[PDB]
DNA sequence: CCTGGAGAATCCCGGTGCCGAGGCCGCTCAATTGGTCGTAGACAGCTCTAGCACCGCTTAAACGCACGTACGCGCTGTCCCCCGCGTTTTAACCGCCAAGGGGATTACTCCCTAGTCTCCAGGCACGTGTCAGATATATACATCCTGTGCA
DNA sequence: ACAGGATGTATATATCTGACACGTGCCTGGAGACTAGGGAGTAATCCCCTTGGCGGTTAAAACGCGGGGGACAGCGCGTACGTGCGTTTAAGCGGTGCTAGAGCTGTCTACGACCAATTGAGCGGCCTCGGCACCGGGATTCTCCAGGG
């Protein structure tokens, strides 16, 4: 017959859909042929970026005395971190609000 | 005789309060009416999904908030506290609009 | 019956469970993360496609994806993401 | 005879609402002539976004502007929005 | 099985044989332990029977604890006054006012629980669902059961989540446009019985299943008083400009999102729309009537109704029309009273009650399709004028028979204006079909 | 010899001789015009690809090109370009 | 037999290559299929844009008393026409210079 | 002794340089700067002349635009001289 | 190669400012201009060198520079 | 304080030389013409979901108004910093040469990816319950502002 | 300059509820196994173009100095905005009534991919001349002192 099927995500030590990424690459009209390791690499990079964002958001939520993560925590984590701020400079996160920032000229003294 | 906060404390309180929250500030029905009036010019007999107006409101709020941040920066540059249409025009000119 | 829609929600929840075990997420947060993943995928795929067109190649490969990552991600993020991608490709190639 | 129009839609957004937006921005003192300029700027921004969205809806042969159309229009303008598709 | 003449504990109450037999029927329904619907359209009253029921429950085997009565806010003062006048032994409290007033009320009354009957409105009930959910209920009285006719409504969920040992629904219009309304009412009454939405699968089986727990007695069949009304339709034409505007609307800058709505009131009056809406307010002069054939016909028909009687109580379908005509009849050459949703309720009740007058010589009084609830009969009203018909036939029936109280001992007349080859006839035939369905369901 | 290179130079020269019969052009200006044509081609084609993807279709058509032109060109440019393209497609359908 | 080959551009009466546009669209990974009329529409649009910009630049060149268009003339035309300036807002033209304008405050007393 | 007023020669230079179209930075120093900066990212890199020319052109255009925005800021601040804080405000509002 | 930022001199910066349209220049402008030029050039050269690395060459081309500038949103006409 | 010269700076006209633009050929490669086919989309049909127009009630929010206070703005004096100009170095610019590296092309091979078929399991829609978050309410705390000796 | 009174805010506690986390069942797409083919790696060779050097030249930078104008701190003022309080209104939410339009299914056709032969359009190379750069020389205009207006 045929051997037991191991998902390519499980083979690669990832947690993202290598097969779905491969299908999206082949169906996105990006090129004609796609390499075998390209979807694996792309899924790994997506996993790293998602993990970093979720780590920062979880830290913010724990600081704010909360467990569930909300777009406010997501935006707070995205800002206050220069690398992700540069990556997501032009995007707007719905219901994320604005960072607390008052210029020192306005503060009475 | 009655208690009176000096001119500039309540402004700071409101600034902190509104920078602490995340919700919308414009009124939903007036914003929807404005959106429909603008869409009339481009095409008549138009229907709006309820989520589209919400997305438009979110984008408008973000744009206005960012613009006001930069306008405050211009006013502070001019050694002032009150923001002015000249500041708004300068900010738009620099940002390329 | 409604036609199924594909979302990365389950995988993002698995990653969140690995990162912060006892921590949840909201529906709007899930939508934002899904949109973010889609946007990053689109950016990297477009960069790789333009690279392949410039080099007159027809295959998007691991070298193209690595170059796209280095062009898009800012610095230390690019370095660590490159390390992760190389490790993943090594695992997928070593004995598979 | 009692028949007249109430108020045009641009004045739908109010001076206290614009003040709240300026407070979130960080403004402490606001001039009185900022509100008309704010209304004009908002009108221009909405006109651009709505033109792009209506063009997308026209291409789709629909008559209902959708959140996806709005998101695509915003992405084309360069103001990517997360949380609607 | 129960009392055959007036109960000894009523004060000055003169409830007749139909009232006493309804009381016996409701008592027996309580005995067997099932809820029921008191479908008395008019001429019989339900307030008296409900108050008598609760008074019996107090003056007999003691159950003087919590009791909830749901009424529209427009009749709360009337309900409390009637309760005090008829049966003053029980104590009644009301939940009204804003947040601080309701907080004062709950604190000084609700916690001690020195009350037998609590009277509130739908809105206050929604506001204070949490405060009211801490108390068990034994007889939940609700009037106008069509208020919960549909599911997915917040009130339906709130009233379902309530803990009531028994329930009592008061309604005069049990069926409106489909059997799923009666099914909703029956499901609310007996959720463990009418779980499923399910000529023999119709009409007759419906009658047989509704017989055990429903009462429906006609005022004419009970009292034989209240001489029947005469209903007259008038096939009115429309002006050439009206036809041209109707065409230019129908085939297609102005907004016409809801095509049926925007191509509707056209027959009522042309200038109702925008574009050709009244321009410069020159003066209140002869400009409005000449442009609409319906109001021209109304002006022509005025003198004969003016020669005698002449209390009309005209009914129109558009509030726009109601308010303009309300402020219009004074200028035309008459005196009026105004009823609208913009008039405050607390003032409204006493205002209309006082405006009930033996001699006014005012000739005009206007009520909307919705603005009129259920009360206050003008015995001087003789000719009912229906400018336009609503989709719901039961609303038209309520507007028609609000003058059919006993206060009215003269035969009353109904005038109906209908246009030609338009959607008004569509609305009329739909209303006729729904009214016939209600008649066959509740009478056969 | 040298491998062949492609450019719109001859067509640009034809259009120049058409609009201004007695005006010449230099190599730098020709290269600038070639880059301009390439950039406009890239923008329109990418927008049309995005449109076809959004509507879930696998063909690029005149409708998609026209919609992309409306999205990209502002105002009078869009109007006149749409008129020109419609006229050209009408002539091509007629003369086929 | 057959007939003399007629170019698609000539059939559409265009000066731009419909065949070359079609080949570029096929080899561009834009979509799997390309309609017949799309290259014609694109060629007409490209021709119109080129004609507009060339007319403006040639008028400027004649105004400068030269019979050869240069990047300076192209830049002047693009920056003076507002529609073309909005189209080319973030485009730099080599050897182009800038528009002559001096802020009115810096002009002397 | 002939001496112009302090500020007319500046206006003459402004007009002359806004009329001119040629480069303003010394080519050999710019080339050395480019090679020195490129030494960090790679060792023993070779350059085409056109690459350095394009880099110089882009640098000139960027600096000219930056100075224009800085002049606007200084004029807004009731001044005719430009300052480092003006340059910083221009950068901050442009998006850096 | 060392301290070649000094090659960009004060007269050149003054000429650039005059083309921009400024009349008076502060004495501290020059260091700021050198810094902004440094960061801009660093970004562009980094992207171009990445393109050259992918192409597996040792020479940086005008096409690579144009590709980097188009990535940054500063399209250049006249070099390919 | 408006005229009048004196002095640079600039422009306009004419002559001269050079290099890039524009025209003319060969050929080869990409575009044209003819014919076949299969699949994507056009067209028709149907269900049901959501969108539009309209009523009553509540209540937060908007609107209007009066008082006073920081704040924007005009003006003045000081001083130091930047500019204009002449002079000395300094290095860029240009022309020429020599050499080697490396970019570009061509041919050959093989290995990696497209395409197919089969099957099965991961992923999605749907219900359902319970716990984290939202809210009300009552303390404790921090902060702001103004009055009273002495600053 | 502190003391104290009046606001506001942060915090603890108790209820309640609805959205999230998990389950279940099914089904569509991903994995396993195989076959072909053409894209790309690899080697070799050519030539061009980048770099290093060197000399002569002249324009450009660096440096110093005198002086005027612009930056900046200070003062005075009138006034437009912030704060609070009372009155009105229309937003928000809950319902009514209706139907149009989106979204999925199914069939058929006509349109674009694919292939083969043919050919003329466009590209690289080549050559000549005239448009443009440069130079010179005279005419014109702008700017800045000096003082008589
Ligand atoms: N005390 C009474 N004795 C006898 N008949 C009465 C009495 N009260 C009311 N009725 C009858 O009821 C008619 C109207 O009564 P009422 O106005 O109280 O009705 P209602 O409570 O508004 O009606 P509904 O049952 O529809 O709610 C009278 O005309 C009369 O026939």
């Amino acid at each position: 017959t045929r051997a037991k099927a191991k998902t390519r995500s499980s083979r690669a030590g990832l947690q993202f859909p290598v097969g779905r990424v491969h299908r999206l690459l082949r169906k996105g009209n990006y090129a004609e042929r796609v390499g075998a390791g390209a979807p694996v690499y792309l899924a790994a990079v997506l996993e790293y970026l998602t993990a970093e964002i979720l780590e920062l958001a979880g830290n913010a939520a724990r600081d704010n005395k909360k467990t569930r993560i909300i777009p406010r925590h997501l935006q707070l984590a995205v800002r206050n971190d220069e690398e992700l701020n540069k990556l997501l400079g032009r995007v707007t996160i719905a219901q994320g609000g604005v960072l607390p920032n008052i210029q020192s000229v306005l503060l009475p003294k | 005789k009655p208690h009176r906060y000096r001119p500039g404390t309540v402004a700071l309180r409101e600034i902190r309060r509104y920078q602490k929250s995340t919700e919308l500030l414009i009124r939903k029905l007036p914003f929807q009416r404005l959106v429909r009036e603008i869409a009339q010019d481009f095409k008549t007999d138009l229907r709006f999904q309820s989520s589209a107006v919400m997305a438009l409101q979110e984008a408008s709020e973000a744009y206005l908030v960012g613009l006001f941040e930069d306008t405050n920066l211009c006013a502070i540059h001019a050694k002032r506290v009150t923001i002015m249409p000249k500041d708004i025009q300068l900010a738009r000119r620099i940002r390329g609009e | 019956r409604k036609t199924r829609k594909e979302s990365y929600a389950i995988y993002v929840y698995k990653v969140l469970k690995q990162v912060h075990p006892d921590t949840g997420i909201s529906s709007k947060a899930m939508s934002i993360m899904n949109s973010f993943v889609n946007d990053v995928f689109e950016r990297i795929a477009g960069e790789a496609s333009r690279l392949a067109h410039y080099n007159k190649r027809s295959t998007i490969t691991s070298r193209e994806i690595q170059t796209a990552v280095r062009l898009l991600l800012p610095g230390e993020l690019a370095k660590h993401a490159v390390s992760e991608g190389t490790k993943a490709v090594t695992k997928y190639t070593s004995a598979k | 005879r009692h028949r007249k129009v109430l108020r045009d839609n641009i004045q739908g957004i109010t001076k206290p609402a614009i003040r709240r937006l300026a407070r979130r921005g960080g403004v402490k003192r606001i001039s009185g002539l900022i509100y008309e300029e704010t209304r004009g700027v908002l009108k221009v921004f909405l006109e651009n976004v709505i033109r792009d969205a209506v063009t997308y809806t026209e291409h789709a042969k629909r008559k209902t502007v959708t959140a996806m159309d709005v998101v695509y229009a915003l992405k084309r303008q360069g103001r990517t929005l997360y949380g609607f598709g | 099985t129960r009392f055959e003449d007036s109960p000894s504990y009523v004060k000055w109450g003169k409830l007749r044989d139909y009232q006493v037999r309804g009381l016996n029927w409701l008592i027996s329904l309580y005995e067997n332990g099932i809820n029921g619907i008191l479908a008395d359209e008019m001429g019989l009253g339900k307030t008296l029977q409900t108050i008598s029921l609760l008074g019996y429950m107090k003056h007999y085997r003691n159950i003087p604890g919590p009791h909830m009565v749901l009424v529209p806010k427009s009749t709360l003062h009337n309900w409390m006054s009637e309760f005090k006048r008829w049966v003053p032994t029980l104590r009644s409290v009301c939940l009204i006012g804003d947040k601080e007033q309701r907080a004062a009320f709950v604190r000084d009354v609700l916690l001690p629980g020195e009350w037998d009957v609590c009277v509130t409105s739908y809105e206050m009930l929604i506001k204070e669902k949490s405060v009211f959910k801490k108390f068990n209920w034994r007889y939940l009285v609700i009037d106008e059961a069509h208020r919960i006719k549909n599911e997915k409504s917040k009130l339906s969920e709130i009233v379902r989540e309530f803990k009531t040992t028994n329930r009592l629904l008061l309604t005069g219009t049990p069926l409106q446009n489909n059997l799923h309304e009666l099914w909703s009412l029956l499901n609310f009454l007996l959720p463990d019985v009418f779980n499923s939405a399910d000529d023999q699968k119709l009409v007759e089986r419906l009658h047989m299943v509704l017989r055990p727990f429903l009462l429906r007695r006609i005022k004419a069949d009970v009292e034989k008083s209240l001489p029947p009304k005469k209903e007259v339709k008038i096939y009115v034409g429309l002006s050439k400009m009206q036809r041209e505007w109707y065409t230019r609307i129908l085939m297609k800058k102005m907004r016409l999102l809801n095509i049926l709505m925007q191509l509707r009131k056209c027959c009522n009056h042309p200038y109702l729309f925008d574009g050709a809406e009244p321009g410069p307010p020159y003066t209140t002069d002869m400009h409005l009537v000449t442009n609409s054939g319906k109001m021209v016909v109304l002006d022509k028909l005025l003198p004969k109704l003016k020669e005698q009687g002449s209390r009309v109580l005209i009914f129109s379908q558009m509030t726009r029309v109601l308010d303009i005509l309300e402020d219009y009849c004074m200028w035309r050459n008459y005196e009026y009273c105004r009823l609208d949703g913009q008039t405050p309720h607390d003032e409204r009740q006493d205002s209309i009650n006082a405006y009930n007058e033996p001699n006014s010589t005012k000739f005009v009084f206007m009520l909307s399709t919705r603005a009129g609830g259920l009360g206050i009969n003008l015995a001087t009203a003789d000719v009912v004028i229906l400018y336009d018909s609503d989709w719901n036939p039961q609303v038209d029936l309520q507007a028609m028979d609000r003058a059919h109280r006993i206060g009215q001992t003269k035969t009353v007349r109904v005038f109906r204006f209908i246009t030609d080859n338009t959607v008004e006839e569509r609305i009329v035939e739909r209303a006729e079909m729904k009214l016939r369905l209600d008649s066959i369901v509740i009478q056969q």
